[PDB]
């Protein structure tokens, strides 16, 4: 058959991931331009929300050193893909764990609806990637929205996954975080209510 | 207004290192025991962030300067250059390459590194820059030294810079590690041997390349980076 | 009633497919955690069903005729055919063999395949057969063709025909899977490769079969079958 | 050493195997004459049962795409193995989970005791084979009886068994389905409470 | 018009095959026995049509539209794409390529083919298109099947595509067949085998091209064509 | 030496040609535009002729599944690339036997003179290439006209034919079709008679 | 593909093949039994016939050396496999050229129709295998006969000859020989009027 150049072998990100991707928490200075976890300055439309969430390992305990790269349509369902810090909202971003509580935020909108290949709607979800120390390839997954389950019955990646309880694993639990909306969605690799991940 | 007019050809999960690689020890409880769910391309996985106007500092891809405290930092001055491209062949332009590294005695300036190798005051380790119009990028930095992590009671990461790339789409994101040609550590290390062809961790390993050295100031190593081929729709 | 009269060699469980084989992706869940519990044969293992008072129709073999709503199925007409022995090379007599398929362009007649390539609607795509004295089995179809399938996301199967056989006893019976000669498929496809040894996926590769053509008709494939070797008791007791 | 002829090595039955061995479940036509769940005509000698169950992955989820082939003694203890629809009782027979509720049924008489190869009586018991999509080789096990205890504790096979615990994943419990005698052998294939699966 | 401003590097008739080669029985009665006769490249021979105001339709280039009476073609759905390029490796533009088939089970549609597998009511065979301004191709089809014929007593052809190209003048224009990889049938047949040289062959073998595959749709074939290579005139007269 | 890449080997057309290149012959359906056998318009400049011809094997035998291409100069010498079923004229046809009495025709104009490479004269003729069943690499030869015999006699493609009686098998007789100026051109692919086929 | 055990290779039978075929005519004395030219005593039903013929070279020549093996159904249209020359009739028969003359000579019956595998009806024939001195492997023929021009003209053996042309070489040719019916087939082997030889 025909190959093609095979791809470069991905390796893990390791321990230290922050001094190269997350600056701050390496306990490094920062330069004057970094990419991080606030996608919308307070201007932009949409519904402001508040995301957090913890990383478990297979033995139910906190994975502190987790990296988190996100991206997410605007409002409006389009993705705006020319990232700059000037720009009212921005569709990629990057958090991490701290090191004593194991917990990450982002600060975005709600992302509007945006079709798949085939026309079909999908429910609202931002797309993530999980690097981690002993993680030697990215996992991607998707966080959906537990007050939007109208759309998240019908959507075409949800119904790829063949449990109903797995699809469960994807869904954020709606919360209030000093007086702002937010979104809880813990990730766990291994075991008892492993989030699905997926392959593309 | 980022628009869905190309796929990716799929990953071989094959040559990337699997999940669960126990050697490496960490892996254990950290990979996954459900399969992946394989899911079609779309618009979600087909975009991703460019960063053209993303602001870099004048020594943002320099760590022989990034990092000046009083003057120069100790160790093997080397370049670090390269072309990322995808599977087709086709240059991958104004692309993000990020990488981080330990210093040449293998100390991270990370405050988890309790590794007794001394800092060293006009190194910092980090280093990014956009790859050209022809998908070329360059840095200048000294060699990192190799150093033990407690894995094994005497396991020893080879010399490696940790790259991160981001190219024309979520989907072709990759995180990896550089290695020097040469360094015995290379097939003794389970984090490598997490890729179970040898002929894949090859492709990790930078080469000597004395043709972009500067004589009587540094040394220079070649890293070519290899992106999931892009193609056009078809027939769908 | 059948009688305890003979014991079948022990299976070799490094040449067929172990259990779990995760690039297989739904054998991750399927497959045991805990090890087999070895038990020596008795009469319940020694002893199974024959087929030979099985009422079959004409065209039971034939899947050219035996789905018949007005038309020949479209495809390559081919014979596929081949004899059951066992592991000393005693043919097997009188054994059920059975087979499915998907049609020429890989669909299967199957409320749960959701690929949307087309039923051909003179095409069942199941055959049964007793093999004769001297161990030959027959069947007539069309060449199935490869299948997508939701395990990687560009995973196809090679073109294959499903095979159930019987033999002498339930420690003979045996499920497995035919494919093609040359398929450039077959080294890619992760249920193939839940054989570690190369050399015993060959032997479910059928070999174009020249000598067993009918010229200006159809193409033949030739696919023997070996079940475990059965052999008279000795010494027991 | 001396080496025999290899056997052709299995496959998984995969996902359409009801196209080939149950074709009422394919959702096709069947032959005249078909090979499956009813073992004995209503005046078989012995008692008549119903059996049935449900099959679970790892992740304790009903496998409904499973295929079962049985293989019994009649009730007096002898192996009818001459196939034929005409028979009052057949010792062979096929079943397959529901795709709704992911339960199989066999229609029967409670076996006869038979002896081991040593002259040892083993329990009543059902011979059963399952297959499946996922399931690379067949997987086999036993049914027994949960109204036999006192033949089951001196089983030669139940014995091989290393621990009591495990012994008791091949007991079936009785019960009453339309009022008839029934019993429920559930299979785990995995994970907590693991069914015994042989070798032989 | 066409303008006298190049030379086609001169064919190799031992990589060609010859015109005489009687196991193809046809053409015994169909060859020179008279040399060739060699003439200079004169305007006659370098220049040919160009089709880029050919009108195409919409569907021209994909089988599984281009004939469509109610529905899909029965057989294996696959792309066959490549690049058409010259001796020298430089890509041959907005030039013709026309292919036609039988169907999934051999059979074409064709009065005076008398084999009686089916025909497909939902299945033409013949395709067309103009390579992009990079030299490259594409169509989408079934797979043919192999189909018998009266040359031996038993001859089949392998599963083939057959494929005009046009190229920049008269002098490239080229006829040929693609084979697919693996099948075993390619090394038994006489046509195949009136190309002497088996390296030959191996260029008209279309290889699997999984990168080119739709999932969960069709597969994909890689075919790539040499025409003449092209040179500017140096030093004549 | 230097060794370029080779060329895509030949492979005869087979009798099924039509169906690709014929498609009305093959007894099948047409698409709007197709390639075929009038290359001039009635009111394209110079004199309107018939071309017509029947092609024969080594034993005399009709060859009924012939496939020609054609290629000549416009009536002022020009060869006209462009090709488009709007043009007056084009340089390029094709056409085919028919089945019953294997005869092929051409609509065309009688072509003008061009000059070889060394800018000698060439005498008129249409450039033809012959395919079928049977021929495993297509035949290149010319058609010239029996009217033109000054020009004939001075060609320098013709002159390099060593013998006459060979340089009289590419020579078409004038004649008379339903009325109308005609050429008629047989081709005998082998024996007596042979037509001179050329290589460059 | 799958490969059985190659046939032994045909060579000629060479000059001297009537020492072990044709014993007369080599010049030696005969055993009492031999397989020669007379199918039919005169007791036999049908209409009796005498069959002859010569053999020619590419170059017209006689070949005085040919071997003639001759299989046909008798005058009911059956095949009769028990060869004794106590029989009235025998379907098999060998004959040979004379080496002055060349002509071979056959006395039979003419025989009856017999049906092809499709059920179709085929003409009269003999079915003809001619061996030689520089024949490598020898010829398959069959004689008919001009006095069945309606069976030969369906006969689907016949048929699959491509040319009306060839199949005339197949016709032998009504005649009487001293008062007798008989039928002239000459074969050639080569060249002008080239017999249809058969492979099968
Ligand atoms: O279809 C579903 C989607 C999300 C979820 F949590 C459960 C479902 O059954
Ligand atoms: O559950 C698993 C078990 C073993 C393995 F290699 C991968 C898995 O996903
Ligand atoms: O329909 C699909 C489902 C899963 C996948 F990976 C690819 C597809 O095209
Ligand atoms: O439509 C697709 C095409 C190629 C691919 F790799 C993935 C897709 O979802
Ligand atoms: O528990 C197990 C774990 C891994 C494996 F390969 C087989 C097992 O039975
Ligand atoms: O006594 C036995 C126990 C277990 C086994 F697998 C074989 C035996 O012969
Ligand atoms: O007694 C036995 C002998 C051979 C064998 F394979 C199994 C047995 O239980
Ligand atoms: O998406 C498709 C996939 C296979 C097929 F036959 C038809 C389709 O529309
Ligand atoms: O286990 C295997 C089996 C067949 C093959 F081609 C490759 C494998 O790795
Ligand atoms: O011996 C036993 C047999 C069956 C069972 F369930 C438990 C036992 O301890
Ligand atoms: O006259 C010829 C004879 C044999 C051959 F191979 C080619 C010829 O041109
Ligand atoms: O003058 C020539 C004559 C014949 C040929 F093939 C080439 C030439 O250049
Ligand atoms: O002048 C010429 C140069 C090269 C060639 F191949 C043919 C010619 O006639
Ligand atoms: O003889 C036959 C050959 C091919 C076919 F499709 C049908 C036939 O009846
Ligand atoms: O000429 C040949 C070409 C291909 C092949 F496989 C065998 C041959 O003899
Ligand atoms: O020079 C000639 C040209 C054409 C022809 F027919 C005969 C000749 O002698
Ligand atoms: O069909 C025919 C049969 C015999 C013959 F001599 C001529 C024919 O045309
Ligand atoms: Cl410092
Ligand atoms: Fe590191
Ligand atoms: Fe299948
Ligand atoms: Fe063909
Ligand atoms: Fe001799």
């Amino acid at each position: 058959p025909i190959e093609l150049l095979p791809e470069t072998p991905s390796q893990t990100a390791g321990p230290y991931v922050h001094i190269g991707l997350a600056l701050e928490a390496a306990g490094n200075p920062t330069r004057d331009q970094e990419i991080w976890n606030r996608l919308a300055k307070p201007d932009a439309p949409g519904e402001h929300i508040l995301l957090l969430g913890q990383v478990y390992d297979g033995n139910g305990h906190l994975v502190r050193d987790s990296f988190l790269e996100v991206w997410q349509a605007d409002a409006n369902g389009e993705y705006q893909d020319a990232y700059n810090l000037e720009n009212a909202f921005n569709s990629f971003g990057r958090t991490a764990t701290t090191f004593d509580a194991g917990e990450w935020t982002l600060h975005t909108v709600k992302p509007g609806v945006v079709n798949n290949a085939a026309g079909v709607p999908m429910a609202p979800h931002i797309n993530i990637s999980l690097f981690a120390r002993g993680i030697n390839i990215h996992l991607h997954t998707r966080l959906y929205f537990d007050d939007e389950a109208q759309a998240n019955a019908k959507c075409p990646v949800l119904n790829l996954i063949e449990q109903p309880q797995r699809r469960e694993t994807l869904i954020a639990k709606r919360c209030e975080v000093d007086g702002k909306t937010a979104y809880r969605f813990d990730i766990r690799i291994q075991g008892e209510g492993e989030t699905v991940f997926f392959d593309f | 207004p980022a628009q869905d007019n190309s796929r990716f050809v799929i990953r071989d999960r094959n040559w990337h290192p699997k999940a669960l690689t126990p050697d490496y020890k960490t892996s254990i409880a950290r990979s996954p025991r459900q399969a992946l769910v394989s899911i079609p391309q779309s618009i979600s996985e087909t975009t991703g962030p460019n960063f053209s106007h993303l602001g870099f500092g004048a020594h943002d891809h320099d760590l022989l300067l990034n990092f000046n405290n009083g003057g120069l930092p100790i160790g093997e001055r080397i370049i670090v250059a390269g072309r990322v491209v995808d599977q087709y062949g086709k240059p991958v332009p104004n692309t993000l390459v990020e990488m981080w590294q330990a210093n040449a005695g293998g100390r991270y300036r990370h405050k988890n590194d309790r590794y007794l190798a001394p800092l060293d005051p006009n190194f910092g380790g980090v280093g990014r820059c956009l790859t050209d119009s022809d998908g070329y990028y360059s840095f200048r930095t000294i060699k990192p030294g190799p150093y033990p992590w407690r894995n094994g009671p005497n396991d020893w990461r080879p010399a490696h810079i940790h790259f991160g790339i981001s190219g024309p789409s979520i989907a072709t994101k990759l995180i990896t590690q550089l290695y020097f040609e040469g360094d015995p550590l290379i097939p003794m290390c389970p984090i490598v041997k997490s890729i179970a062809n040898p002929e894949a961790v090859q492709q990790l390993i930078a080469k000597l390349d004395m043709n972009n050295a500067n004589p009587m100031d540094c040394l220079a190593y070649r890293f070519d980076i290899v992106l999931r081929g892009q193609r056009k729709t078809h027939f769908e």
